[PDB]
RNA sequence: AGAACUGGCGAUGCGGGAUGAACCGAACGUAGAGUUAAGGUGCCGGAAUACACGCUCAUCAGACACCACAAAAGGUGUUAGUUCAUCUAGACAGCCGGACGGUGGCCAUGGAAGUCGGAAUCCGCUAAGGAGUGUGUAACAACUCACCGGCCGAAUGAACUA
RNA sequence: GCAGUCAAGCGUUCAUAGCGACAUUGCUUUUUGAUUCUUCGAUGUCGGCUCUUCCUAUCAUACCGAAGCAGAAUUCGGUAA
């Protein structure tokens, strides 16, 4: 029965790498059952999360290195308490739902997947404090 | 039973009317000389085919020397053996530098641990274990670690003379 | 199967030092100092550093290797006893005859003496080992409390007092009387 | 008399044990084998019979 | 001196590169080097420089010396030779009192009668000046 | 007690089995030198306190054919082995986190919400979380487990064989 | 004659506290037998009395473990001649 179950886990994972074109690796360290249940309710539309056991992920990824081999460089970010948030919406509306909603004494984000590229979740939340001057703080260099 | 040797023993049924040139069979045999080797060929050949040596002949005896006799290796040994109450199959590992060595200690071991004399033991198969960590039995596996080293505590030097004028030390 | 090497580890907490020579362990911490003669066991000690000492048994089999773990534990209780210390509580248990317990002494002795046990005219005496100290709880009825640096001398002294109260010739399921060890713990670090 | 928790204490010594069905030896309640060498370390234990 | 003092018993180890004095047999008196460990009582040794043939040996009939050098497990004779040379093992050996005592032992055994005689006459001469010195302080 | 074939004893010493009709070895003129047999070589006692790999610790060890006895039955002693099962899709153990929503589920009654107690044992959401393992409150709380996971890194459970 | 293994039963209930059937493994040599080796040119043939010593399969006495041991009484077992 454990041969059955595990097999299917790859299935509902292999089906989230083909569907969605981006992925958040979140760090659900602590973060109770209840809290994690409510982030499901607050992402019911676009996003979906899939919590997984590590040694089943690091192997299923490597075992999926056929098609979608870009996911290969996820592995060095799959340590610790991690989870998978798949989406198609922009960065700073899904990650803004995640990092914010529900906390006490909140789950974080550790990295971001995009078209075979990684984002430190910091260089995905630009406050336009260098995005404006990218054609302005050097535009005076042309005059 | 002494210092063991391995022998290729080859023999065939005697030729006849209907079968000029019958089929050759070969065994590898750990015995201590040729006379035993050939006898242990005919022992098994009675039990496998139904040849009696009276109606057969021994085409060749060749000593199979060890290929790399100064390369330590891990042998897997499969044994059928007879006990006071039953007859059983075994598998054990023996670490040594040669096939013939392995067998000697196999035969000693079977005799110390299970009280099995040479006669009550068929050697099924003896084969080098190519991939380490195919090694199954721990008493070998513990010699396979990286940078293995151990001491040899309490060393008892044998004395020549019967009296000694100093109280000895065991200090290796 | 004869194990080529097998070892154990002894964490040396801050404050205590431990010196070992010809297998005679000396252990000094805040509470004081304990020694043990482990010569009866072939174990070889090695100090990695003042925080951590290792214990090894070379080329030994089953039982020899079994002595290892117990040697570690012995050196451990030496340490915890010389830091947290040990404290066994007991309880007088009697259905009709109150058990009168006191400390008397003959030639600077210190015995635990026990009176009226099940209506007994006999006066029981348990010597108090050196290093173990006997106090009587003030907020727990009929308590008594032995404490000191070694579990061993404490535990024994407790068992010693509890043994002396065994009840002969009665169905000991009915006649539950005695003094039983009710708590085993430390002196520091709560109770 | 003797409050339930002291009865409970003195039972941990007097009543909550097992017996060897060969040599009557008083043994740990969760015991699997007898410690006494005379009964050949048998594992034929019983529980010490509980009172009324 | 408030340190933890643990008498750390210091054994000769059976390990690759541990060099050993062969005790009995055809290669008695020679130095070999442990190349690989067979089991708890058997090893594979090789002593190219000394002329001891690469063989399995029973750890019984060989004595571990304190000399140990750099050698990769299972090395063939040829490189066993290359590394021992590199290691200046023989040099270190002959430097030990263990080595020299063996040789002294060897030398006395060689003395002819006349030689033996002279040793007496010289021992006599050295004793004179020694008893003398002794009786002065 | 009585037959069968052969070899013995009887009629026969000698070496071995301490001892002994019959076993093992070997059969006998007076002797010398050598080599052996069966059997032995710690000491009594001639002859390795020889070499080598294991096994065994007995508050009733054991120690050699004939032969000077032991059985059914049993052992979580210890050794080797066998079979089934689990585990690199990460087990077992150890520590560490989470241990949820319908919902105080339904009857019941001073009250009883997972845990005095009758009847089931459904669902959602899940990586997982029992209409509940126990501790606990008058009843909630609170703690706790089963379940899942973070780490560790290669072994683990059960039945057996001799 | 004595002691085990099994556990159907007995024991309100409950195999084994104490028992234990149908079967089965043993031990003993104070029973009786079987044999006829020793003694028939001779080993005085029952009981008791007297006295010593030995065995232990323990009746009492010492100390324990167990119970269908509340107490008293008893019963089962250990170390014990
Ligand atoms: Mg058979
Ligand atoms: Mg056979
Ligand atoms: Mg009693
Ligand atoms: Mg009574
Ligand atoms: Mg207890
Ligand atoms: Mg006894
Ligand atoms: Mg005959
Ligand atoms: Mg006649
Ligand atoms: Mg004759
Ligand atoms: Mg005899
Ligand atoms: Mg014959
Ligand atoms: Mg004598
Ligand atoms: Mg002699
Ligand atoms: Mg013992
Ligand atoms: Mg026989
Ligand atoms: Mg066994
Ligand atoms: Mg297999
Ligand atoms: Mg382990
Ligand atoms: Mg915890
Ligand atoms: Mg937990
Ligand atoms: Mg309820
Ligand atoms: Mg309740
Ligand atoms: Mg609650
Ligand atoms: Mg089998
Ligand atoms: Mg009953
Ligand atoms: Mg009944
Ligand atoms: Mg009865
Ligand atoms: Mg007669
Ligand atoms: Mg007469
Ligand atoms: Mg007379
Ligand atoms: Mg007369
Ligand atoms: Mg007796
Ligand atoms: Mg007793
Ligand atoms: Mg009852
Ligand atoms: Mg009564
Ligand atoms: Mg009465
Ligand atoms: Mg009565
Ligand atoms: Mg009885
Ligand atoms: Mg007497
Ligand atoms: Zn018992």
């Amino acid at each position: 029965g454990i041969r059955e179950k595990k097999a299917e886990y790859f299935a509902k994972l292999r089906e989230y790498l083909e569907e969605y074109k981006s992925l958040f690796v979140v760090g659900v360290d602590n973060v109770s059952s209840q809290q994690m249940h409510e982030v499901r309710k607050e992402l019911r539309g676009r996003a979906v999360v899939l919590m997984g056991k590590n040694t089943m992920v690091r192997r299923a990824i490597r075992g999926f290195l056929s098609d979608l081999p870009d996911f290969e460089k996820l592995l060095p970010f799959v340590k610790g308490n991690v989870g998978f948030v798949f989406t198609n919406e922009p960065l700073t509306e899904i990650k803004n739902v995640i990092v914010s909603n529900r906390v006490a004494a909140g789950l974080t984000v550790v990295q971001v997947y995009d078209n075979g590229q990684v984002f430190p979740s910091s260089i995905l939340d630009i406050t336009d404090e260098e995005l404006v001057s990218h054609f302005v703080s050097a535009v005076s260099t042309i005059a | 039973m002494a210092h063991f040797k391995e022998y290729q023993v080859i023999g065939r049924r005697l030729p006849t009317e209907s079968v000029p040139e019958p089929k050759l069979f070969r065994m590898r045999i750990f015995a201590s000389n040729e006379v035993i080797a050939k006898s242990r060929y005919w022992y098994f050949l009675q039990k496998l085919h139904k040849v009696k040596k009276a109606s057969g002949e021994i085409v060749s005896i060749n000593q199979i020397n060890e290929a790399h006799p100064t390369k330590v290796k891990n042998f897997g040994v499969w044994v059928r053996y007879d006990s006071r109450s039953g007859t059983h199959n075994m598998y054990k590992e023996i670490r040594d530098v040669s096939r013939v060595a392995a067998v000697e200690t196999l035969y000693q071991d079977m005799a110390a641990r299970h009280r099995a004399r040479f006669r009550s033991i068929h050697i099924l198969k003896v084969a080098e274990i190519e991939k380490t960590a195919d090694v199954k039995r721990q008493y070998v596996k513990q010699f396979l670690t990286k940078d293995l080293k151990f001491p040899l505590p309490h060393r008892v030097q044998k004395s020549t003379k019967t009296f000694s004028y100093k109280r000895p030390s065991t200090f290796y | 199967m004869k194990y080529i090497q097998t070892e154990q580890q002894i964490e040396v907490p801050e404050g205590v030092t431990v010196s070992i020579k010809s297998r005679i362990v000396k252990v000094v911490g805040p509470r004081g100092t304990l020694t043990k003669n482990l010569k009866h066991i072939d174990v070889t000690f090695t100090k990695v550093n003042n925080q951590l000492i290792k214990v090894a048994v070379h080329n030994g089999g089953r039982k020899h290797v079994a002595a290892l773990r117990t040697v570690k534990s012995l050196v451990d209780n030496m340490i915890t006893g010389v830091t947290k210390g040990y404290k066994y509580k007991m309880r007088y248990v009697y259905a009709h005859f109150p058990i009168n317990v006191n400390i008397v002494e003959k030639d600077g002795a210190k015995f635990i003496e026990v009176r009226n046990f099940l209506g007994d005219k006999k006066i029981r005496n348990v010597p108090v080992r050196d290093g173990v100290t006997i106090e009587f709880s003030t907020n727990v009825k009929d308590e008594i409390v032995l404490s000191g640096n070694s579990v061993e001398d404490v535990s024994q002294n407790a068992a010693d007092l509890q043994q002396i109260c065994r009840v002969r010739n009665k169905d000991i399921r009915k006649f539950l009387d005695g003094i039983y060890v009710s708590h085993k713990g430390f002196i520091t670090e709560d109770l | 008399i003797i409050e339930p928790s002291l009865k409970a204490l003195a039972s941990k010594y007097n009543c909550d044990k097992s017996v060897c069905r060969k040599c009557y030896a008083r043994l740990p309640p969760r015991a699997t084998n007898c410690r006494k060498r005379k009964c050949g370390h048998t594992n034929q234990l019983r529980p010490k019979k509980k009172l009324k | 001196s408030t340190d933890s003092i643990v008498k750390a018993s210091n054994w000769r180890l059976v390990e690759v590169g541990r060099v050993v004095l062969i005790k009995k047999g055809q290669s008695a008196g020679k130095l070999a080097a442990i190349v690989e460990i067979i089991d708890q009582k058997k090893v594979l040794i090789d002593g190219p420089k000394a002329g001891v043939p690469r063989q399995a040996i029973n750890l019984g009939q060989v004595v571990l010396t304190p000399l140990t050098f750099a050698l990769p497990r299972g090395a063939r004779t040829a490189t066993v030779s290359k590394k021992w040379a590199a290691a200046a093992v023989c040099e270190k050996w002959a430097a030990s009192s263990w080595a020299k005592k063996i040789a002294q032992r060897e030398r006395r055994a060689a003395l002819t009668d006349f030689e033996r005689f002279q040793v007496m006459v010289l021992r006599k001469q050295k004793r004179y000046t020694v008893k003398k010195a002794l009786a002065k302080a």
